[PDB]
């Protein structure tokens, strides 16, 4: 039931093989010393989980004639839950329900899109690929949660999870890039671009997750890699995602300025409606908290980005499906044919 | 032009000079053709899979 | 074949009133749009006026705005053109033509020559 | 004097209009009441062709009911195989704008026409690895709307110059001209014995001509708009017409008057293609409401709805043996029904 | 029968390759339809840039495929449906064109086109050719009495050295065409009146095609 | 990304809680 003892057990053998003899402490491990000579060590990094900063040595023990003096100054408490657990549990349930709703709505959407042969077009193909990315991202999150709540299976799950997230962020950026490209060049719009977009959307996540995994093994192979305390290693995965958010924001602002140039030809309500429609498809909500450090406004970020962010599927699968004029036309025609 | 009117009157004269049989005779000939040739038409009557090349 | 025979016309003094009746037959009057076209001596066919299917929207050319008027009676399956006043640029042959397609507002080749759906015409003098 | 001719034509037309009604007897409705209704015919698509680019305008089947030729507005005349679905020939046409195509009964030659005012004949007997135009039948004033093959030599074409012409390949010279039409001729059809042909024009009139001596035997009137399609009833003594007034009228050569009408209140769109089946019981007529209808002859009861196309049915043809029916639309897609 | 099937499959693959290459070549070119009246003088415009006299010209390396009506009958009711998928329709009208009222016929033709069911998704470009002849003949109320009470729009920007009357006449004609175009609801087809006499017609048509494709894309994305 | 942030925070909270549970259990 308890695997904590395992590491402590070795101390016993070490002190029995090596007037104040070695004592097997449950809290730490003490080595024999001269009688009446105070011994000071540094508390194990297990106490330092609470305090991320560097550990300090303060814990000391005193010897006596035939043993070790009791720790009167309680040096264990010197070196180095309810509400937070409740918060994380409520957030967990919220994002779960949202991800399930998105999964279902995007499923029925994709099905409808596949059923109609008229709807098939490059733009729709990219929409379907984004829907596939969302499917992968939901299946990843759910599998990760099940496995998590040290082996190789859990590492493979963490890797598939990261890959799916990076794929979703890249497909959102490819969506914005595609629309911007169409606006920028009205003529000769596609030059094997459904191929370049497919490649850059399905290859770069694999490259970055492989790089991350290898760097992890070589430098910081700790546990199942769930925790990402190593800033350097985390930057490799983080960088492309902030870059995607920034570039997508810039492409979105370019589309907005092009649209407002078009609308002013010889309208604020229409622009607001267009922006409200475009924000889900480009994920303009991430830029709000992207600049914020993870420690700062952490609780607000984990609710806005994930708690409410879990319904992005539903939003894009209601704004961009079940109300689309083409979709409505085709479905009504099929109902009439029935 | 005068020529166009001459053409129109001449064509009307030619089309009036020809006699026409009663409608019933033709409606009967068409009905006979339909009943007689019903089997030949696969679209009207189920096509045997053996001779259905598009199965 | 459809016919668009006209009735009326003659020789009158300037400023007179001439009621021109177009007795269309052989088709549903309501479904189509009746258009008036005028052919000046030595000039091509010129559009004059038209009336919608229900008569709600009525249009005239700029030259005859106000002076003229039209009325449609679906029950009698005929068209009328009342010329309240006459001007020296009016002596010509008037034709009542029909819009090529039913249930569509747009009309094609109404003023085109050798058009099938055109009437015999009437002679008006000032 | 014009007045005397006009009066003579007026009285003679009134006399013929009186003679027709006075000779009318059964009127078809009372006599064909006994025959049983065919019932619902729920045919299903068997083959789908998606090799074309632009909207289809015409197609012609083959005598063997195995190979078909189709034309598109992008300049391609593609010969399709109804069995293996594989393309056979693809001749790049010099003129992109084509409105008609014909297949020779022997299958050696294929012809096309359109807005280029020239009829081009192509030979399928390759001699150098490529297929080029053999002879061009230039001379028509207006755009060619239809073309058919009397045999391997004689070809009859109808154009927009209110006349029809007969051509000989070996000499490239006009042999017999058919004049007297006031409206533009839209299509022509050949009788099974090829002795007489009926051409439909834009003046709501259908005229029967003798291919040899070129005189108009009869003129049929009664349509409320321009005739777009023409077909010959298998027997050889009747023909059907279609116009923009959402109705189909059947005329008899020996009765010289109209026999049956196929109109419904729901349909208001025009009719572009009218064909019959082998037995002639069924009339397959295209429509501008983005689908085709199967009108049962002799009763005027709708038998089936061919709602499988996404655009307007430009053309519709049937096989010589009556085994399958091919329908063309503006979605660059060809469908085979059985 | 296996060998014939193999040969047919190889021929099908070759035909598919050829169709693919032709497809890509076809999509690059933008198809345009040129229309005008007898007195419109579209031949001069064509010089500035057989049933149909097709012409080829490249601007900014974008190839355009523009067609001319040529020797054809004046009845445009049937064959006009073939040009429903073109990028735009260039309508050249001689403003000066008098023996007969050409302006009224042009207005009726524009109205019939604009409201066609098949052509309601095809933008129309309007060109007012022969401005100099209009200026000479002016230096109109008989056909259009509303011109007498017409006033110059506040947004008019006449070029230097131009007398006001010709500007107010051309603006009146432009307003009339815009009003008849916008009298009904317009979806997926727009109107861009322009003044031509001029080697900048290629640039103008290129800009119009650009704007058309942009607005079409936006309309598929439901932005505008 | 938000999913990684939540996972790291939740795992750290679970580890800290377990460590506290062990420490107090041993102390008493």
């Amino acid at each position: 039931d308890c695997i904590f003892k395992k590491e402590q057990a070795m101390c016993l053998e070490k002190i029995q093989r090596a007037g104040c003899p070695g004592m097997w402490d449950n809290i730490t491990c003490w080595k024999p010393a001269h009688v009446g000579e105070m011994v000071l060590v540094s508390c194990p990094e297990l106490f330092r989980i609470f305090n991320p900063d560097q550990d300090m040595g303060v814990v000391s023990r005193n010897c006596t004639e035939d043993g070790w003096s009791e720790p009167f100054p309680h040096y264990f408490d010197a070196c180095g839950t309810g509400d937070q657990d409740y918060y994380y549990l409520s957030v967990k349930a919220l994002y779960t329900v949202g991800y399930s709703t998105s999964l279902v709505t995007l499923t029925t959407a994709m099905v409808i899109l596949c059923r109609f042969r008229k709807l098939h077009c490059t733009r729709n193909f990219i929409h379907m690929n984004l829907f596939v990315s969302f499917m992968l991202r939901a299946i990843s999150v759910f599998i990760k949660d099940w496995i998590l709540y040290s082996t190789v299976e859990c590492k493979a799950v963490m890797v598939f999870f990261h890959y799916c997230v990076v794929s979703n962020y890249f497909w959102l950026f490819i969506e914005g890039l595609y629309l911007f490209t169409l606006l920028v060049e009205t003529f000769f719009p596609e030059r094997r671009y459904f191929y370049w977009y497919t490649i850059i959307g399905w290859g770069t996540p694999t490259v970055c997750v492989t790089v991350w995994a290898t760097l992890r093994l070589y430098f910081d192979d700790t546990g199942c890699w769930d925790m990402n305390d190593s800033t350097a290693l985390w930057w490799v995965i983080k960088g492309p995602v902030v870059g995607s958010i920034m570039v997508n924001f810039v492409l979105f602002i370019g589309i907005i300025v092009i649209l407002v140039q078009k609308l002013q030809s010889p309208i604020y309500l229409r622009l607001a409606r267009s922006t409200l429609l475009l924000i889900p498809l480009f994920g303009i909500h991430y830029t709000v908290f992207a600049f914020s450090p993870e420690n700062v406004s952490k609780r607000e970020r984990l609710v806005f980005e994930l708690g409410l962010g879990s319904f992005q599927g539903f939003v894009v699968a209601v704004l961009y499906c079940f109300l689309n004029g083409e979709v409505q036309a085709e479905i009504k025609r099929k109902w009439r044919s029935w | 032009s005068i020529a166009q009117a001459r053409k129109l009157v001449e064509q009307l004269k030619m089309e009036a000079n020809i006699d026409r049989i009663k409608v019933s005779k033709a409606a009967a000939d068409l009905m006979a053709y339909c009943e007689a040739h019903a089997k030949e038409d696969p679209l009207l009557t189920p096509v045997p899979a053996s001779e259905n090349p598009f199965r | 074949q459809v016919q668009l025979q006209e009735s009326g016309g003659g020789l009158v003094q300037p400023g007179g009133s001439l009621r021109l009746s177009c007795a269309a037959s052989g088709f549903t009057f309501s479904n189509y749009k009746m258009n008036w076209v005028r052919q000046a001596p030595g000039k091509g066919l010129e559009w004059v006026s038209d009336i919608s299917q229900s008569g709600a929207s009525i249009s005239y050319t700029g030259s005859v705005k106000g002076r003229f008027t039209i009325s449609r009676d679906n029950a009698k399956n005929t068209l009328y053109l009342q010329m309240n006043s006459l001007k020296p640029e009016d002596t010509a042959v008037y034709y009542c033509a029909r819009c090529p397609a039913p249930f569509t507002r747009d009309c094609f080749d109404v003023t085109s020559t050798t058009y099938a759906y055109r009437g015999q015409g009437t002679q008006v003098t000032v | 004097e014009l007045d005397q001719l006009r009066q003579e034509a007026e009285q003679l037309k009134n006399q013929i209009r009186d003679a027709r009604k006075a000779c009318a007897d059964a009127t078809l409705s009372q006599i064909t009441n006994n025959i049983d209704p065919v019932g619902r015919i729920q045919m299903r698509t068997r083959r789908t062709l998606r090799g074309h680019l632009a909207k289809i305008y015409a197609m012609h089947w083959g005598t063997d009911s195995r190979l078909l030729v189709s034309a598109s507005q992008d300049g391609k005349l593609i010969i399709w195989d109804s069995y293996t679905t594989n393309k056979v020939h693809a001749i790049p046409l010099r003129s992109s704008w084509v409105m008609t195509c014909a297949y020779a009964p022997s299958g050696n030659y294929v012809a096309c026409g359109g807005l280029d005012n020239i009829c081009s004949i192509y030979n399928l007997k390759t001699r150098e690895g490529n297929v080029r135009v053999s002879r061009e039948l230039a001379g028509h004033t207006g755009y060619l709307s239809c073309c058919r093959f009397l045999d391997d030599n004689q070809i009859v074409t109808s154009s927009g110059d209110t006349t029809c012409a007969l051509w000989d390949i070996e000499t490239g010279q006009q042999t017999t001209t058919f004049t007297g039409h006031t409206g533009d001729v839209m299509s022509l059809s050949l009788a099974p014995d090829t002795r007489l042909f009926v051409s439909g024009a834009c003046d709501a009139s259908a005229k029967l001509w003798d291919v040899r001596e070129g005189m108009c035997r009869q003129t049929f009137t009664g349509h409320e708009s321009d005739i777009n399609a023409i077909c010959f009833f298998p027997n050889g003594n009747a023909f059907a017409t279609g116009s923009d007034d959402a109705t189909c009228r059947l005329f008899d050569l020996r009765a010289d008057q109209e026999l049956m009408t196929y109109s419904h209140d729901n349909i208001i769109c025009g009719i572009t293609s009218v064909s019959f089946s082998k037995s002639g019981r069924l009339l397959l007529a295209g429509y501008d409401d983005f689908n085709c209808n199967v009108w049962d002859a002799l009763k005027a009861d709708r038998a089936g709805v061919l709602a499988g196309h996404d655009n307007r049915v430009s053309c519709l043809g049937v096989t010589d043996d009556g085994m399958a029916v091919a329908t063309g639309s503006w979605d660059s897609f060809l469908k085979i029904w059985n | 029968q296996r060998n014939e099937e193999k040969a047919q499959r190889e021929a099908n693959k070759k035909i598919e390759k050829q169709l693919q290459k032709d497809k890509q070549v076809y999509r690059a070119t933008h198809r345009l339809l040129l229309l005008g009246a007898g007195e419109s003088g579209k031949n001069t415009i064509v010089k500035q840039m057989s049933g149909i006299f097709e012409t080829k010209f490249q601007v900014d390396k974008v190839n355009f495929h523009m067609f001319d009506v040529g020797a054809q009958r004046d009845e445009r009711r049937k064959w006009i449906q073939c040009f429903n998928d073109v990028t735009a329709i260039i309508f050249v009208v001689a403003s000066s064109s008098n023996q007969t009222n050409r302006l009224q016929a042009a207005l009726k033709l524009f109205d019939s086109i604009w409201n066609n069911k098949w052509l309601r998704d095809t933008s129309v470009i309007l060109f007012l050719n022969k401005q100099d002849l209009l200026a000479e003949k002016v230096l109109i109320e008989d056909y259009f009495p509303e011109f007498a009470r017409y006033t110059t729009p506040e947004d008019a920007t006449p070029e230097p050295g131009e007398d006001p009357r010709v500007t107010r006449a051309k603006y009146f004609i432009r307003d009339e065409f815009l009003r008849i175009s916008t009298a009904s609801g317009d979806g997926r087809h727009y109107c861009y009146p322009h003044f031509t006499c001029d080697t900048e017609n290629i640039r103008r048509v290129f800009n119009d095609c650009r704007d058309i494709i942009q607005r079409m894309h936006l309309r598929q994305y439901e932005l505008l | 990304h938000s999913d990684a942030v939540f996972t790291d925070n939740y795992t750290r909270l679970r580890k800290q809680m377990a460590v506290k549970k062990y420490l107090n259990s041993i102390l008493n």
